[PDB]
C-alpha cells in the first residue's frame, strides 16, 4: 500500500522553471529520505538529490546546485522538485523515490514515483499534418500488403493513432516517435493486410493530438496508375 | 563521480537460461550497492541492496554478490517476465549513479524482414518536403542496416531511425528509416532506394521506386 | 553509506 503519486506532464520553454510534486500514501512520510531521478529518453538514470521529509535537509547533486530545489510540506505529506533555468537537456522523466533508510543511511530506492514528463523546448503548440502511407500492387509481398500513416510536425508529445475506430489492431505497429532536427515530432504507424481484399477494405488511421485539440480522420488506400 | 561499468550492456538469452551480469565501480564502495530491474514505459523496481540482500517480494532466482569494487547479479533460471533491463546503483558518497544498464532480450530463430518502401504523398509535397518511408517488418535478430540510395548514391545524415520493442508474442522487432529531403532536393533526382542488409537475408534486398511513376 | 539526518 505504499505508493509515490506524481504531478502530471509538464512543457516549458528554455529558461523556464517546472515545479514536480511526489505524495506519499501508506506510509511515514516524514519517516524516509526521498530521492529525485530522471531519465532522458532511450538513456540511463542520473540521480539529482535527496531530501529528508522530517527537517527539510537536502543534499543536491553538485552538477545541479543552484539550479534544483527540493522542499516539502509536511502537511499534505508532499515533496517538491523545482529545476529553473530549464534548457533542453532537462527533457526526461523524473521520478521521486523512498530510500529504505536503513539506519538513517542510503539503502535502497523502494517505492518510485509512476514517474513526471518534463519537456523542454522553444517548440510551440502543433498539430500534426497526416500523410497517407499508400500500398501499391508493386509493393506486394506474398499475400501482403503495407500501408500505413506518418504523423508528421507535431509537439509536443504526445499523439494516439488508431485504426478504424479501433476495430483494426492485428498486424498494426505505431513506432515510438522521433525528435527532428526541426524541434517537432514525427513518427509512422502501419499496418500488414492481405493484399487481395485492397480493393474493398477501408483503412482510416486515427490521430489524437490532444495538446493541440486536433483529430485527424485519414482515408489510406491504394494508389492507382492511369 | 564514481563509475559504475556495467557488462554486458546487451544479453541474448532464452527462458531457463542463467544469467550472471557484472558491474565494477572505479573505487571501493564496501557493500553500499544495490540493483533494480526496469521496463520499458515504468520505474524501475528495486532487486538487491546491502550489495547481497534479496529485497522482499523478488523472486529467489535473483541472487548477487561482491564486497569492494566487483559485484555479480545473477539469474539462475530467467523467466519471461525477467526481461528487462539491470542497473547497478551505489551510495558511498555523493552524488549517487548508477551502471549503465544492460538489456537482457529473448532469443528466437532468426526472421528475416519484409521490406516495404513509400514514396512521398502528393499531399505532403505540396507543403514543400519529401519523407520517403521504408519499413523493415518482423525481423530477429535486432541488428539490420538500412542504407538509402538516390540515384545510386549513398545518403548521409538525411534519415532516422525507430525501432518498436520487442513483441511480446513472436519476440520480433520492427523498423523504419525515414528519409526527408527538401522538395529542391527531391526533385534533383530519380530514383530511391532503401538497401536492407540482415542475417535474415543470403544478399542485401533493395525496394526502388522512381520519382513521378 | 550517505546520510541525510535522524527521522524519528
Amino acid at each position: 500500500q505504499k505508493v509515490l503519486v506524481q504531478s502530471g506532464a509538464e512543457v516549458k520553454k528554455p529558461g523556464a522553471s517546472v515545479k514536480v510534486s511526489c505524495r506519499a500514501f501508506g506510509y511515514t512520510f516524514t519517516g524516509n529520505a526521498l530521492h529525485w531521478v530522471r531519465q532522458a529518453p532511450g538513456q540511463g538514470l542520473e540521480w539529482l538529490g535527496w531530501i529528508n521529509p522530517h527537517s527539510g535537509d537536502t543534499f543536491t547533486s553538485q552538477k545541479f546546485q543552484g539550479r534544483v530545489y527540493m522542499t516539502r510540506d509536511k502537511s499534505i505529506n508532499t515533496a517538491f522538485l523545482d529545476v529553473t533555468r530549464l534548457t533542453s537537456d532537462d527533457t526526461g522523466i523524473y521520478y521521486c523515490a523512498r530510500d529504505k533508510y536503513y539506519g538513517n543511511e542510503a539503502v535502497g530506492m523502494d517505492v518510485w514515483g509512476q514517474g513526471t514528463s518534463v519537456t523542454v523546448s522553444s517548440a510551440s503548440t502543433k498539430g500534426p499534418s497526416v500523410f497517407p502511407l499508400a500500398p501499391s500492387s508493386k509493393s506486394t509481398s506474398g499475400g501482403t500488403a503495407a500501408l500505413g500513416c506518418l504523423v508528421k510536425d507535431y509537439f509536443p508529445e504526445p499523439v494516439t493513432v488508431s485504426w478504424n475506430s479501433g476495430a483494426l489492431t492485428s498486424g498494426v505497429h505505431t513506432f515510438p516517435a522521433v525528435l527532428q532536427s526541426s524541434g517537432l515530432y514525427s513518427l509512422s504507424s502501419v499496418v500488414t493486410v492481405p493484399s487481395s481484399s485492397l480493393g474493398t477494405q477501408t483503412y482510416i488511421c486515427n490521430v489524437n493530438h490532444k495538446p493541440s485539440n486536433t483529430k485527424v480522420d485519414k482515408k489510406v488506400e491504394p494508389k492507382s496508375c492511369d | 563521480d564514481i563509475q559504475l561499468t556495467q557488462s554486458p550492456s546487451f544479453l541474448s538469452a532464452s527462458v531457463g537460461d542463467r544469467v550472471t551480469i557484472t558491474c565494477r565501480a572505479s573505487q571501493g564502495v564496501r557493500n553500499e550497492l544495490a540493483w533494480y530491474q526496469q521496463k520499458p514505459g515504468k520505474a524501475p523496481n528495486l532487486l538487491i541492496y546491502y550489495a547481497s540482500t534479496l529485497q522482499s517480494g523478488v523472486p529467489s532466482r535473483f541472487s548477487a554478490s561482491g564486497s569492494g569494487t566487483h559485484f555479480t547479479l545473477t539469474v539462475s533460471s530467467l523467466q519471461p517476465e525477467d526481461f528487462a533491463t539491470y542497473f547497478c546503483q551505489h551510495m558511498s558518497s555523493y552524488p549517487l549513479t548508477f551502471g549503465g544498464g544492460t538489456k537482457v532480450e529473448i532469443k528466437r530463430t532468426v526472421a528475416a524482414p519484409s521490406v516495404f518502401i513509400f514514396p512521398p504523398s502528393d499531399e505532403q509535397l505540396k507543403s514543400g518536403t519529401a519523407s520517403v518511408v521504408c519499413l523493415l517488418n518482423n525481423f530477429y535478430p535486432r541488428e539490420a542496416k538500412v542504407q538509402w540510395k538516390v540515384d545510386n548514391a549513398l545518403q548521409s545524415g538525411n534519415s532516422q531511425e525507430s525501432v518498436t520493442e520487442q513483441d511480446s508474442k513472436d519476440s520480433t522487432y520492427s523498423l523504419s528509416s525515414t528519409l526527408t529531403l527538401s522538395k529542391a532536393d527531391y526533385e534533383k533526382h530519380k530514383v530511391y532506394a532503401c538497401e536492407v542488409t540482415h542475417q535474415g537475408l543470403s544478399s542485401p534486398v533493395t525496394k526502388s521506386f522512381n520519382r513521378g511513376e | 553509506a550517505v546520510g541525510i539526518g535522524a527521522v524519528f
